[PDB]
DNA sequence: GGTCGGCGCCCGAACAGGGACTG
DNA sequence: CAGTCCCTGTTCGGGCGCCG
């Protein structure tokens, strides 16, 4: 008996038309059992072919989560629907969530079921479930409620989410909620202890209105990766030169970094293991430019209008750096990642947990997704990276294969 | 016009467009003859009815030879229908293989005679199914019917009926859940491990099943004894094998003779192993005539009468058991080919396959094996849901040097190493630190891009330097070639100091073999060497020789 | 015969995007 | 400075195979 909120794709646009890639035997026993439940509940219908829509799927599993989850690669559905969360039903970003001691991300995914989705809408939700051999022909659906992983259901629950949360934010003001996509952000600077137990409190208040899962968070202890120097009492023209080199490219960004009188040391044909004694200009230089890439760039500036970027840089020995900007050589963030799951054994594992991690800061700073640039095949990342997605969203990214230069970001 | 059993599909035109209005084109007259005796029994079963002159579309309509059998089959020329058709997705996702079956007790095969003919069409979209039947003499109006049924040669009826095909096959396999149905199109692929006394029954309740929706179930087409027909292939209880393949000798070898071989060659690869098409394939580069003459090169004729030979013996696979492991070998066959067995028991293989696509200018044998295990990944995923553990003729240290150095993110599935020459080995390696008392090179090449002239050269530590003049080159070129003169005029031990972005990132991605018969003498210098550190500084910017040795070769 | 859909392979042409140099 | 071009990679169009 809920009335439904019209919703209209952008002008000059179509929905979506993605084929279904292949999906494992565990991915598709998951994904029976899920839609027959949903299908049983009014939330999905069957369809058929005369719906030229489609949107991939397959199914996951959180962090030390033994359920399987739906989830839907809405990515090419919502960005035929910008205009809509964006310009009428958009959601603001409290700037003191990065702020908080501590931050809980929630699943309330759950949620969006409970709202029905427009008539005219329902055509462009529909996905295709695959078969194993393809013993059978690809089973259509397509979504009655509002779905998981569009961004067009937080927008349309919006309204419903703060009259649930406002019993709980007027008994607690000093915290701050976010939501984005099917996950909720909850921060504040409570000890570990009652900051748990009004997490509990909040679940409870949601249970009530008919919700699980707790991811820990702490944005105070994030760190940066700046630009670090070598400091040797011995230098080599082979040092000099990838001094020189990695000063030149990080002057792109400090406009102030000088390689004068470090190049000066270079002016013969040397050998390169030979020991080049440091002229007194030369030190002066490079404890000056020390001293610059401590300072911050200059205009450097998040900009809401623009899209997020983040570059990906392969350090080896399970060290992976990363850089979030808006325009080029101007990085809003930068940080470095370490021993994360499938060290020294699984690039791809600790890729796909790098995206990850960088798209949770991104969405706790900034509110907002960024465009990877990942060090990876096409078809090597297309292959697996679905063995090891644990968040409910997806970010967008291309790839990118830059052979390493004068190792910038690390040491 | 009675209601058929069957819920109709809803089909609209896209928005602004007409129906199709096309003359039909002459026939002979014995195809007239055999569309008049078929028209006119659809048309007492209430699949075509008659229309008037308020009907003012039309198209073309013919008909082709059944195979193996007498009788004709109706076809339509919709194409200019399908442009003014809404889009379908297609339900259709792959092709079923019989290296996915599993061992049953009991197997048996129908077909669905006149499938298209038995599954309604949207009553609002029948009037653009119109087509006119000539008579026998030309002064003749002529019968025009329309289609009460899915027609064949639209782009919506296999789509259609795959997805009504499947819902008249729900509530069987609903009631019947230990029942393995394979579905494609219209035939039926029924197994199980019911006792055989049981089966026909079950399988006479599915033809009862079928029937109450206009579903016909011949036992003409009717396969209850292996071998059973199915998909192109000979099902037997313990093994399978493709049907048997002809290929076509010619005397004089047109181009479209070697795609129709090149096709059957690669249908073949699926249980035959050690296929090649290498050498077959470049004949079908750089020419644009389907029916000119092509000779075969002797390189050609040796990989033809290889693949002849292979298909002489006869090959079965297996079927899969999912309580052991599934195992694919791969093998390094000629230069850019590979080939894999994918098996359970050694030397029964559930199918093979090659890979031989070449990708990107500068490769290496470890590139091209971490993409024939990729292929191999989803093909398995597509046929049994699961990735099987790889034996690779790379040695563990080998692949541990390569993924753990190299700057982009690559991996390879749960693998162990299995002795078969040719081994993949990586054929040189990059030191990470200068060499000490090896000469140090410093390399530069530039080149005008007008006159297409330039330099390359290099000057080194100890004195030595030598620049060459180069005619119609690049600046890529000439850098590329200035690295190749330092390894030339070298020891065992070696530095090189450069400032080409361009030649250090083809170099450091450690190739084998390269389009570029630059490259290739490059990686031969380089695996007569011993020790190579390569070095790269910025340019302009008055570094070492570097700064003198642009100098010399600016020009 | 020259109809449709699905999947596979092979090829070239068109397209797409970054270093390096020049007006 | 924007304008190229040299190089490289990707995408798509079209032929065949195979199935219905
Ligand atoms: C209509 C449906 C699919 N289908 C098969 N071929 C085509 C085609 N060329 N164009 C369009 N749809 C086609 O075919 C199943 P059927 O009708 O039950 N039996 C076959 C006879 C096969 C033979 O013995 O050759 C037929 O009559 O087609
Ligand atoms: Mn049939
Ligand atoms: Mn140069």
């Amino acid at each position: 008996p809920i009335e439904t909120v019209p919703v209209k794709l952008k002008p000059g646009m179509d929905g979506p038309k993605v084929k279904q890639w292949p999906l494992t035997e565990e991915k598709i026993k998951a994904l029976v059992e899920i839609c027959t439940e949903m299908e049983k509940e009014g939330k999905i219908s069957k369809i058929g072919p005369e719906n030229p829509y489609n949107t991939p799927v397959f199914a996951i599993k959180k962090k030390d989560s033994t359920k399987w989850r739906k989830l839907v690669d809405f990515r090419e559905l919502n960005k035929r629907t910008q205009d809509f969360w964006e310009v009428q039903l958009g959601i603001p970003h409290p700037a003191g969530l990065k702020k908080k001691k501590s931050v809980t991300v929630l699943d309330v995914g759950d949620a969006y079921f409970s709202v029905p989705l427009d008539e005219d809408f329902r055509k462009y939700t529909a996905f295709t479930i695959p078969s194993i051999n393809n013993e059978t022909p690809g089973i259509r659906y397509q979504y009655n409620v509002l779905p998981q992983g569009w961004k067009g259901s937080p927008a349309i629950f919006q309204s419903s989410m703060t009259k649930i949360l406002e019993p709980f934010k007027k008994q607690n003001p000093d915290i701050v909620i976010y939501q984005y996509m099917d996950d909720l952000y909850v921060g504040s600077d409570l000890e570990i202890g009652q900051h748990r137990t009004k997490i509990e409190e909040l679940r409870q208040h949601l249970l009530r209105w008919g919700l699980w899962m707790g991811y820990e968070l702490h944005p105070d202890k994030w760190t940066v990766q700046p630009i670090v120097l070598p400091e040797k009492d011995s230098w080599t023209v082979n040092d000099i030169q990838k001094l020189v080199g990695k000063l030149n490219w990080a002057s792109q960004i400090y406009p102030g970094i000088k390689v004068r009188q470090l190049s000066k040391l270079l002016r013969g044909t040397k050998a390169l293991t030979e020991v080049i004694p440091l002229t007194e200009e030369a030190e002066l230089e490079l404890a000056e430019n020390r001293e610059i890439l401590k300072e911050p760039v200059h205009g450097v500036y998040y900009d809401p209008s623009k899209d997020l970027i983040a570059e990906i840089q392969k350090q080896g020995q399970g060290q992976w750096t990363y850089q979030i900007y808006q325009e080029p050589f101007k990085n809003l963030k930068t940080g470095k990642y370490a021993r994360m799951r499938g060290a020294h054994t699984n690039d791809v594992k600790q890729l796909t947990e790098a995206v990850q991690k960088i798209t949770t800061e991104s969405i706790v700073i900034w509110g907002k997704t960024p465009k990877f640039k990942l060090p990876i095949q096409k078809e090597t990342w297309e292959t697996w990276w679905t063995e090891y997605w644990q968040a409910t969203w997806i970010p967008e990214w291309e790839f990118v294969n830059t052979p390493p230069l004068v190792k910038l970001w690390y040491q | 016009v009675p209601i058929s059993p069957i819920e109709t599909v809803p089909v609209k035109l896209k928005p602004g467009m007409d129906g199709p209005k096309v003359k039909q084109w002459p026939l002979t007259e014995e195809k007239i003859k055999a569309l008049v005796e078929i028209c006119t029994e659809m048309e007492k079963e209430g699949k075509i009815s008659k229309i008037g002159p308020e009907n003012p579309y039309n198209t073309p309509v013919f008909a082709i030879k059944k195979k193996d059998s007498t009788k004709w089959r109706k076809l339509v020329d919709f194409r200019e229908l399908n442009k003014r058709t809404q889009d379908f997705w297609e339900v259709q996702l792959g092709i079923p293989h019989p290296a996915g079956l599993k061992k049953k007790k009991s197997v048996t095969v129908l077909d669905v005679g006149d499938a298209y003919f038995s599954v309604p069409l949207d009553e609002d979209f029948r009037k653009y199914t119109a087509f006119t039947i000539p008579s026998i003499n030309n002064e003749t109006p002529g019968i025009r019917y329309q289609y009460n049924v899915l027609p064949q040669g639209w782009k919506g009826s296999p789509a259609i009926f795959q997805s009504s095909m499947t819902k008249i096959l729900e509530p069987f396999k609903k009631q019947n859940p230990d029942i393995v149905i394979y579905q494609y199109m219209d035939d039926l692929y029924v197994g199980s491990d019911l006792e055989i006394g049981q089966h026909r029954t079950k399988i006479e309740e599915l033809r009862q099943h079928l029937l109450r929706w206009g579903l016909t179930t011949p036992d003409k087409k009717h396969q209850k004894e292996p071998p059973f027909l199915w998909m192109g292939y000979e099902l037997h209880p313990d093994k399978w094998t493709v049907q048997p393949i002809v290929l076509p000798e010619k005397d004089s070898w047109t181009v479209n003779d070697i795609c129709k071989l090149v096709g059957k060659l690669n249908w073949a690869s699926q249980i035959y192993p050690g296929i090649k098409v290498r050498q077959l394939s470049k004949l079908l580069r750089g020419t644009k005539a389907l029916t000119e003459v092509i000779p075969l090169t002797e390189e050609a004729e040796l990989e033809l009468a290889e693949n002849r030979e292979i298909l002489k013996e006869p090959v079965h696979g297996v079927y899969y058991d999912p309580s052991k492991d599934l195992i694919a070998e791969i093998q390094k066959q000629g230069q850019g080919q590979w080939t894999y067995q994918i098996y359970q028991e050694p030397f029964k293989n559930l199918k093979t396959g090659k890979y031989a696509r070449m990708r990107g200018a500068h490769t290496n044998d470890v590139k091209q094996l971490t993409e024939a295990v990729q292929k191999i990944t989803t093909e398995s995923i597509v046929i049994w849901g699961k990735t099987p553990k790889f034996k690779l003729p790379i040695q563990k240290e080998t692949w541990e040097t390569w993924w753990t150095e190299y700057w982009q993110a690559t991996w390879i599935p749960e693998w162990e190493f299995v002795n078969t020459p040719p081994l993949v080995k990586l054929w040189y390696q990059l030191e990470k630190e200068p060499i000490v008392g090896a000469e140090t090179f410093y390399v530069d090449g530039a080149a005008n891009r007008e006159t297409k002239l330039g330099k390359a050269g290099y000057v080194t530590n100890k004195g030595r330097q030598k620049v060459v003049p180069l005619t119609n080159t690049t600046n890529q070129k000439t850098e590329l070639q200035a690295i190749y003169l330092a390894l030339q005029d070298s020891g065992l031990e070696v530095n090189i100091v450069t400032n080409s972005q361009y030649a250090l990132g083809i170099i450091q991605a450690q190739p084998d073999k390269s389009e570029s018969e630059l490259v290739n003498q490059i990686i031969e210098q380089l695996i007569k060497k011993e020790k190579v550190y390569l070095a790269w500084v910025p340019a302009h910017k008055g570094i070492g020789g570097n700064e003198q040795v642009d100098k010399l070769v600016s020009a």
